[PDB]
C-alpha cells in the first residue's frame, strides 16, 4: 500500500530566501543554524502553503504559547515584489503535485498581505520547482506573476488552476491524498491548524485537551440520519437505539484500544506511555443501563421521549432528547503519561517537565492524525494515502534519548518531521539544511547546504 | 543519604580535526579557486574511516560557509542533488565564488 | 570596592533528592542531562527560596508560557517528598559575613514557614546543619543553635523575612507590600521562561522609574499656594530619571543575538503632558492638584471622565508623565520597536534578558538609600532551556555579567554544556520505584 510524501517546500522572494528549495526527506528534516537564522521562518512558508486561511494563521514566539491575546508573524518574512509558498507531492500513484501559496505584500500603511492558492499538474520530474517561477533577463532572476505562469503553461500538457475560496485549494489536496482530514467548513480548519500550530510550539496543546473528543472522534453523520427516518416510518424502535450505542461505542473504544498499542516503547524523560483511556459518563452509563436491563415504556418524537429518560436517571440540570443520541455524548475521554512512579498519571504539563511534555503531546498529536485518516477510508479510494508530517521547532529541548524515540514513531507508523536544532549537534539519520543568514548590501540572505545519505 | 563529589573531563579532539579543515579549506581563500563540496568532501571522506564520517560533514561545510558564500545563488537554480560514497549520503550546495572580505 | 554573591543552593528531602548542595559558581552556573532529570526543579526551589509566597508560586511549564489560567495546580507540591523538607540559599555579604536564607516545607496544598541562620561558622557543611544520624526537624534544631553561636528567626509574617534579606544584603529591592513582590516575583519568572516579558512591557514605567515618595507627602500639606514650582520639579526629576537611564542603555550596546545588536529604552515625553509643562513653564492665567486637573481640562484628547485631586495626584506623578519603550536594532532599518511577533526565538530571550537588568540595576540604585553604603546587592537570574540560545548567543550573555557584576543559574538539557565555569550534570534512575537522582560534576 503506497504512502505519499512532500518532497519540496520552496520559498520565493522571501525574507533572506530568494530560490531555496527545500528537499524533505523520507523521515526527518533537520534545520540545522544559529540564533535568528531562517528556520522557524522556512516552517512558516510551509505552515502558510497549507492554511493560507490568515484568520488562524499567527505565528507568535515560541517564548508564548498559551497566548491567548490575538499584529503577526506573516508580512516580515517576505520582501517586496511577488513570492511564493509551494509543496511538492508523491502522491500514492507517483504523481507530481505542486500545490503552492503566492503572495505579495501590500500598501504599506498596514501589515496586510494576500494569498492566492494554486496548484499545477504533470510537471516533467525533468524541471526543477524552482524553474517554474523564474525567468532569465540581463543576468538577474525574475519572480513571475501568477498571471505568467499561465500563460507559460497555457498551452501545455501541463494543467494550471488557480483557487478561489481556499476550500477549493484544501479540498483539491485532499482529493489526491495531501490532506488526511476533509477540510470543509471553515471550524474545521481550525482543528487542523491548531494542530499544526500545537506540533510547533510543542506540548500538551491544551487547546485540544478540553474538546479531546472533538477531534477523535466521527460523529456520524449516518446516525442521526437514518435513526431519525425509522421515526418517519413509526408514526405511519423501542431499545435497538440502545444495542446502537453500546455497539457503536464498543467499536470506537476497539479503535482506541489498538493506536494506543502503537504507542508503548515511547521513552522521554520518565514518561514510558501515553495512552487514550475512555470513560463512560455515569449519567449516561445508567441511561444505556437503563434503556436495556428494565424497562418501564412511554410509547406516546423519539428525540422527545428519550428526553424524559433523562429526567429518570437524572435528578439534576427536547435539547437533552436529541443531543443524547451521538456516540461521543455517552463519553468522558482523557490522557495519561506512564511513569516509574505511580503508575500511569493523567497528563498534566504542571506535573511533567518541558520534554516529558512535549513528547507526550507530539502523540496525541499522533492520535489526531491517526484517526482523521481512517475516519475518511470511505469518502477516499481504495489506492489513495494522505502524507503525516508534524513539527518540533526549537527541538533542543528534547535530549538524545528523547528526540531518537521521536525518529522510531515516524518510522514505527510511516510520518515525516521537520526538526528544527537552534543548535547545530542533532540526528545523523535523515536529511540536513544547515543555515546561515549572510549580509550583502545591507540585504538578508541565508545560506543553504545540503546533507542526506549517511546511514 | 551518602554525599561525594566525582568531575569527569571531557576531550574532543574535534579540534584538531578542525584546524585541519581550517587551513585545508583555507587553503581555497588564497587561490581564486573555489570551494566545490562536492569535491572537497567526496574526497576528504577518503581519510577518516566512516566512524566519524557525519561530524566531519557538518564541519567542512560549517567550515565552506563562514568563508565565503556561492555566486550562482542569486540565479534562483534548484541545486542538484551531488552525490559522494559509494552508498548513499550527499551533499546539496553550489560552488562557493566570491568572498566576504 | 566590593561585591556580595550566592555559593549554594540547598535541597532536602525533595522528591528524587534526599539531600543535595549545588556550590553556586563565581559567574555562571549550568545544569544538565537528560530530560526531565531534575533541573527545572531544582531552580524551583531556588524560586521558592527567594519568594516563599504560595500565592505567586506557580511553576507552569514551558509549553506554556504566558498562561493566565490560574486554576490548575500551582505545581510545587509532587517537586518534593513528603514531611520535612527544607530550601535554603548560602550569600556572602559585601562584608563576607556567610548567611543562610531558606524556608522549611510539607486537595494538594502545601504548608511553608521562612528562617535565618546567622553567625554560623564556614567550617560546617550546611549539609550537616539540617542532617542527623535522618533530618531533625525544625523543633529539634532551635535548640542546637541556641546556647551554642547562631540566630534562627522564626518568621511570621513573610514582609520580615525580605525585610530582613535586603537589610543584610541580597535582595535589590525592598519588598514592602504584595505590590512590591508581586512584581519580583515576575521578573525571576521572566528570566525563567525567556523572551520579552510580556508583563513587564506593558507597564515599563513600574519596573524603572521608582517614585520620590515626598513630592506628594510635601506638596499637600504646604495649603493647610505655588506655582511654577512643581512644574519645575518634574522636569529636573525627569531629565535626572532620564539621563540614568541613558547609561543604563550605553552599557547593553554590544550585545550579539541572532540579528539584534541592541537594545534601548526611549524615553519619551507624553504629547498631554508634554504641553502641561510648557505651559505652566512660561505661561500663566487663572487643591493644587484640582488647579492642575482643570489646565490638563483644556488640552482636548479622547478619552474624558473625574475627582480633581486624583487627577493633580496623577499629575504630580512624574512618572505618569513618560511613556517607556523597548527598541531592538538590527542590520536591517535597526533600531526598531521590540516586538515577540518579529524578533525569532533566541532574539526574544536576549532582548527579554537585556531589559530584565534595566530592572535589577534600576532597583538596586532604587535603594542605595536605605541600605548599608558598604554593602552592594548581589543581582542573579535566570535561563532555563539555554540550549535555543547558540555559541555566539550564550558568549553574550557571559560577557554581561562581566559587565554587570552579575550571576546566572542557567539549565540546557543538551549534553553540551560550555566550559567557563563548573557545570553539573544530573541523570535520574528507578530505584525501589523510588524517584532517584544522580548527582555528578563534569
Ligand atoms: N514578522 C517579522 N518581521 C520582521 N522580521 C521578521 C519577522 N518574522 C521573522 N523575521 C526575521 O527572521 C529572523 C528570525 O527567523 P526565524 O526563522 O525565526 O529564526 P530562527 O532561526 O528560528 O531563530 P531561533 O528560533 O532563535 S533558533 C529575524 O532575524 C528577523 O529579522
Ligand atoms: N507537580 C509534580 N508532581 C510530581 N512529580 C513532578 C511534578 N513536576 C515535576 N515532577 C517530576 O520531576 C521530573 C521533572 O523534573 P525537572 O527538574 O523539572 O526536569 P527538567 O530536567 O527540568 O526538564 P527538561 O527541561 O524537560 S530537560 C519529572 O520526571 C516528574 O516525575
Ligand atoms: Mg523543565
Ligand atoms: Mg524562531
Amino acid at each position: 500500500i503506497a504512502r505519499g510524501k512532500f518532497r519540496s517546500l520552496t520559498l520565493i522572494n522571501w525574507n533572506g530566501f530568494f530560490a531555496r528549495t527545500f528537499d524533505f526527506d523520507e523521515l526527518v528534516t533537520t534545520l540545522s543554524g544559529g540564533n535568528g537564522a531562517g528556520k522557524s521562518t522556512t516552517m512558516a512558508g510551509f505552515v502558510t502553503a497549507l492554511i493560507p486561511d490568515l484568520t488562524l494563521l499567527n505565528f507568535r514566539n515560541t517564548t508564548e504559547a498559551g497566548s491567548t491575546s490575538s499584529d503577526k508573524g506573516l508580512y516580515g518574512k517576505l520582501k517586496a515584489g511577488v513570492c511564493y509558498a509551494v509543496l511538492e507531492t508523491v502522491n500514492s500513484r507517483a504523481q507530481r503535485i505542486i500545490t503552492g501559496v503566492r503572495l505579495q505584500q501590500i500598501a504599506g500603511r498596514d501589515k496586510k498581505v494576500d494569498i492566492r492558492p494554486f496548484s499545477l499538474q504533470n510537471v516533467p520530474m525533468t524541471d526543477s520547482v524552482i524553474s517554474l517561477f523564474t525567468e532569465q533577463v540581463a543576468n538577474k532572476a525574475r519572480v513571475l506573476s501568477l498571471n505568467d505562469l499561465k500563460e507559460k503553461f497555457e498551452e501545455t500538457a501541463v494543467t494550471f488552476k488557480p483557487y478561489h475560496s481556499i476550500t477549493d485549494y484544501h479540498s483539491f489536496m485532499f482529493d489526491l491524498g495531501i490532506l488526511p482530514k476533509r477540510l470543509r467548513s471553515s471550524s474545521d480548519r481550525n482543528k487542523f491548524y491548531k494542530l499544526i500550530e500545537a506540533s510547533l510550539y510543542g506540548g500538551i496543546s491544551s487547546v485540544i485537551t478540553k474538546s479531546l473528543r472533538d477531534y477523535l472522534l466521527p460523529e456520524n453523520s449516518g446516525v442521526r440520519q437514518a435513526f431519525q427516518d425509522m421515526e418517519a416510518a413509526l408514526r405511519e424502535s423501542a431499545e435497538s437505539v440502545a444495542n446502537i450505542l453500546r455497539k457503536t461505542i464498543q467499536r470506537e473504544q476497539n479503535r482506541i484500544l489498538q493506536l494506543n498499542q502503537g504507542l508503548q516503547n515511547i521513552a522521554f524523560g520518565q514518561v514510558k506511555g501515553v495512552r487514550l483511556v475512555v470513560n463512560i459518563r455515569d449519567t449516561h452509563s445508567i441511561l444505556l443501563n437503563a434503556l436495556s436491563d428494565q424497562h418501564e415504556q412511554h410509547k406516546d418524537s423519539f428525540s422527545e421521549a428519550l428526553a424524559m429518560l433523562y429526567k429518570r436517571i437524572n435528578p439534576h440540570i427536547q435539547t437533552i432528547g436529541e443531543e443524547l443520541l451521538d456516540y461521543r455524548n455517552y463519553l468522558d475521554l482523557e490522557v495519561e503519561t506512564l511513569r516509574g512512579a505511580y503508575g500511569w498519571m493523567r497528563a498534566e504539563s504542571s506535573a511533567l517537565s518541558t520534554g516529558e511534555a512535549i513528547g507526550t503531546g507530539m502523540s496525541i498529536l499522533l492520535m489526531v492524525v491517526q484517526s482523521w485518516e481512517e475516519e475518511s477510508r470511505r469518502m477516499r479510494a481504495k489506492d489513495i494515502l494522505p502524507c503525516r508530517l508534524l513539527f518540533l521547532d526549537q527541538a533542543a529541548r528534547l535530549d538524545a534519548m528523547s528526540i531518537n524515540t521521536l525518529f522510531e514513531l515516524c518510522e514505527r507508523l510511516d510520518m515525516q518531521l521537520l526538526i528544527a536544532a537552534p543548535e547545530n549537534i542533532s540526528p545523523e539519520r535523515g536529511t540536513t539544511y544547515k543555515l546561515v543568514r549572510k549580509i550583502l548590501a545591507n540585504q538578508e540572505y541565508v545560506h543553504v547546504v545540503g546533507l542526506k545519505g549517511f546511514g | 543519604l551518602p554525599m561525594a563529589l566525582e568531575y569527569e573531563s571531557l576531550t574532543d579532539v574535534q579540534t584538531q580535526i578542525v584546524t585541519a579543515i581550517q587551513a585545508e579549506l583555507a587553503h581555497f581563500r588564497n587561490t581564486a579557486q573555489p570551494i566545490n563540496l562536492g569535491a572537497v568532501l567526496q574526497e576528504q571522506l577518503a581519510r577518516y574511516p566512516q566512524s566519524r564520517h557525519f561530524d566531519v560533514a557538518r564541519i567542512i561545510v560549517d567550515q565552506a560557509v563562514k568563508l565565503g558564500m556561492a555566486s550562482q545563488d542569486h540565479q534562483a537554480v534548484y541545486p542538484v542533488w551531488q552525490p559522494i560514497d559509494d552508498f548513499s549520503a550527499a551533499v546539496q550546495a553550489h560552488l562557493i565564488d566570491q568572498y566576504d572580505k
